[PDB]
């Protein structure tokens, strides 16, 4: 359905600090390339 | 006989201050002018096995009272959760400055506009 | 004995094959776990080396070797365990064929000797003289590190610092232990101050004064736990709850707790000297300065100015701020980095390009004069030549690129052109490393050269292994 | 036009990249080419089928 | 909060809730089904040949 007529909205602030932070995350450990554990 | 939690919403509802002690350190005195705030009318009102007492008109207050008359205990006691849980519904829209349409309804185009832009680009 | 010359390559080439991922802005981090369950992530290769927990005699020497670069130049750690891993890579091809490695390793010698004169017709000599010139090499090296938004304004903390110690264009070598950087709590990085006498983030708690003027410093070493000779001589600052009644009285400063590496930094800036008891401690032994307070700034907190030596020596100290404490034990690797790289132009002035640029003609020209030797030196100058471009085949590779057609494209840009072509890692492609403002001092390349050099030498000349108790 | 990328030694996902890109502009007829190691217009170079 | 996995893989994508309700108190595991639908999608191109590096510069572009 139209989230106009529904009346279901979301803050700006929430979305766009999620996408933010999600691709912040998946650089981190994709730049995972060596283990050392001691 | 008036709970603590609720004095506190109401001197700041007339804007007064919350006198712990009387004493004021050698004798006795009341705080003439300081500890009281202002209003236009207070009625007590008849409403059915509780006589509550309205205020009307503060100085600073915005708040107000839903009176949840209903027939037992069962109906009403689920029926506050369901204004609390519709409350801030309401509230956590319409302070961000400004809102966007959620629910699958961001990720949807952005799932059509992100492929048409990965074609104008290229360059692996 | 083919034992354990093969062993000594391979141990030394799994630890290349380990730090050449780090190598470049864009390089690959890695996840390192210490004995005791935690995980530490980081990918500076001179940290990742100090945590690899080595036992080879082989893999120990590249950690000696990872340490020689910071002491005479500072920069590029990991460029150097590379170079020194793949040339033993194309040596064990040149082993295989039945060449002793002590001709191997003279053959070496005339390859590095012949690599400096390479670099140094292809190089571009600066002046030292110009702040200009020396302001934009430092802030171009700390773009690559953690701070870079900062490089613009850092970088000139550090032109002004070596000038009032270092001569212009007289001195060659220069010491980086007479120069300290101090950090406090609070504030920015924007504010600076150059303090030309010297500044200790103590207090003067609890004397009720703070302020001195016409002040003689005496260092004292043996703990008051007596005050009359000390005013004999009239001092009125000393640097180290019953003793600070009598001192109070005798209005003198009381500063305490100071590091024992902190005292040989007091020893050059007025010319004062550690005493050792009462009965020696005399006026001879004292300075003379004309201020000594605490002023309580802003975000610099409680620090101690004292400035007028008046006395010979080359002391200038940087007082720096900023908000969070993760951020100025960065900022001062990052002045740290910025006083490391003015010390390679003033052994050394020139500049040559960076991003794998100088490493395709030093492989290109020496096989040209590989063509003329004889004897061994047409196949290990050769092989050495070979192993010189391992640093554009991994700085491809983090790119995003081909390995191997960027650096062939590399070497038809360098055949006909000049140094200019390089890899740009920012970008991502093959561009002019000049006009992207990506710079390198020349101690970071020809002394990289000449301990890889000197390693490799080292290793060929190890036959056997044997223990001792 | 992966295969025939694979085969010939190319980069097959640096041409396969800009082919498509190619194609999103409005190029109805560019493909891969066998002899240089870039995109061309195939209907142009007379390779037809 | 309650989570306990000993794995650094999975010790990373524990700090991003107390990044989330610092800055706006709400949204927390919806950043994590699409930063692990974003590691697995980016699985499947390490085996197809790409390097991660064009796919860090992608993913800060997009
Ligand atoms: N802006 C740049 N563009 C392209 N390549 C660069 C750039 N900066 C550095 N490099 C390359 O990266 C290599 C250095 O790797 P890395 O930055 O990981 O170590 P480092 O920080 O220099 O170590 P140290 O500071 O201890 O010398 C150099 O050989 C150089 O060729
Ligand atoms: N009124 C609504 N109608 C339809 N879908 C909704 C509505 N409100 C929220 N959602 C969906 O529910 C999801 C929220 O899930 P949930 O509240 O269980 O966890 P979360 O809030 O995402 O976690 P966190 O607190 O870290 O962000 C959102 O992805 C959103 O798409």
């Amino acid at each position: 359905r139209d989230n106009k007529q529904a009346g279901v909205f979301e803050p700006t602030i929430v979305k766009v600090k999620s996408l933010k932070f999600a691709t912040e995350a998946a650089i981190t450990i994709l730049r995972i390339d060596d283990l050392i554990k001691l | 006989r008036v709970l603590k939690r609720d004095l506190k919403r109401i001197a700041k509802a007339s804007g007064a201050t919350i006198l712990s002690t009387l004493a004021n350190l050698e004798g006795e005195e009341t705080f003439e002018a300081a500890m009281l705030g202002q209003a236009e009318e207070v009625v007590q009102e008849r409403i059915c096995d509780d006589e509550l007492i309205l205020i009307k008109n503060t100085k600073a207050r915005t708040s107000a009272s839903i009176i949840l008359r209903g027939a037992n205990d069962f109906m009403c006691d689920e029926m506050e959760r369901s204004l609390h849980d519709a409350l801030c519904v309401v509230k956590r829209v319409l302070e961000s400055k400004s809102v966007v349409p959620g629910g699958g309804a961001v990720e949807a185009a952005l799932s059509i506009y992100l492929e048409n832009y990965a074609t104008s680009m290229g360059s692996r | 004995p083919a034992q354990i010359r093969f062993s000594n390559i391979s141990a030394a080439k799994a630890v290349a094959d380990a730090i050449r991922t780090s190598l470049g802005p864009k390089g690959m981090d890695k996840m390192i776990q210490d004995g005791k369950g935690d995980v530490t992530i980081t990918n500076d290769g001179a940290t990742i080396l100090k945590q690899m927990q080595v036992l080879h005699p082989a893999a120990r020497m590249l950690v000696e070797l990872s340490k020689a670069q910071d002491i005479e130049a500072g920069d590029g750690t990991t460029s150097v365990v590379i170079i020194a891993g793949s040339l033993l890579d194309s040596c064990t091809k040149l082993l295989q064929k039945g060449i002793h490695p002590t001709i191997i390793s003279e053959s070496f010698q005339k390859a590095l000797e012949k690599g400096i004169e390479i670099l140094t017709d292809m190089s571009r000599p600066v002046e030292l003289s110009d702040r200009e010139t020396l302001l934009n090499s430092a802030t171009t090296s700390l773009n690559s590190k953690v701070v870079s938004q900062y490089s613009s304004l850092l970088s000139p903390m550090s032109v002004n610092a070596v000038m009032k110690v270092i001569d212009p264009a007289t001195a060659t070598s220069v010491d980086l232990r007479d120069i300290k950087i101090v950090k406090k709590l609070g504030g920015t990085i924007d504010d600076c101050e150059l303090v030309e006498g010297l500044v200790l983030t103590q207090k003067v708690s609890n004397s009720g004064i703070t302020r001195v003027e016409k002040a003689k410093i005496g260092l004292i070493q043996f703990c008051l736990s007596l005050v009359k000779q000390i005013k004999k001589t009239g001092c009125n600052v000393l640097l180290i709850d019953l003793a600070l009644h009598f001192l109070n009285k005798m209005k003198i400063m009381v500063i305490k707790d100071i590091e024992r590496e902190d005292i040989e930094f007091i020893c050059k800036t007025i010319g004062t000297k550690p005493v050792a008891h009462i009965d020696q401690f005399t006026a001879d032994m004292l300075g003379s300065a004309e201020l000594a307070e605490e002023v309580n700034l802003n975000g610099s907190g409680k620090l101690l100015k004292i400035t007028g030596c008046a006395s010979p020596g080359k002391t200038v100290t940087i007082v720096v701020r900023g908000s969070n404490k993760l951020v100025i034990e960065e900022a001062e690797r990052s002045i740290h980095d910025a006083l490391c790289v003015i010390r390679c132009l003033v052994k050394k002035r020139a500049l040559i390009a960076g991003g794998g640029a100088p490493e395709i003609e030093l492989a290109l020209r020496l096989t040209e004069y590989s063509r003329t030797l004889s004897g061994m030196e047409s196949y290990c100058v050769r092989a050495f030549a070979d192993a010189m471009e391992v640093i554009p085949s991994t700085l491809a590779e983090n790119a995003g690129l081909n390995p191997i057609s960027t650096v062939t494209e590399l070497r038809n840009r360098h055949a006909q052109g000049e140094k200019t072509a390089g890899i740009n890692v920012r970008k991502g492609g093959i561009s002019n490393i000049l006009e992207e403002l990506v710079v390198q001092p020349l101690l970071v390349s020809v002394s990289a050269l000449t301990l890889a050099t000197e390693t490799v030498r080292s290793i060929l000349k190890i036959d056997d292994v044997v223990n001792t108790r | 036009p992966r295969q025939l990328c694979d085969n010939a030694g190319f980069d097959a996902t640096n041409i396969l990249n800009k082919l498509r890109a190619r194609h999103a502009q409005g190029g109805t007829w560019y493909g891969v080419d066998i002899n240089n190691e870039d995109i061309a217009d195939n209907f142009e170079a007379f390779v037809w089928e | 909060k309650l989570l306990e996995v000993e794995h650094p893989a999975a010790k990373v994508l524990c700090e991003l809730a107390d990044l989330q309700d610092k800055e706006v108190g709400d949204g927390t595991t919806s950043v994590v089904i699409i930063a692990a639908e974003l590691l697995k999608n980016a699985d499947e191109l390490v085996k197809q040949k790409i390097h991660p590096t064009s796919v860090i510069s992608g993913y800060r572009l997009a």
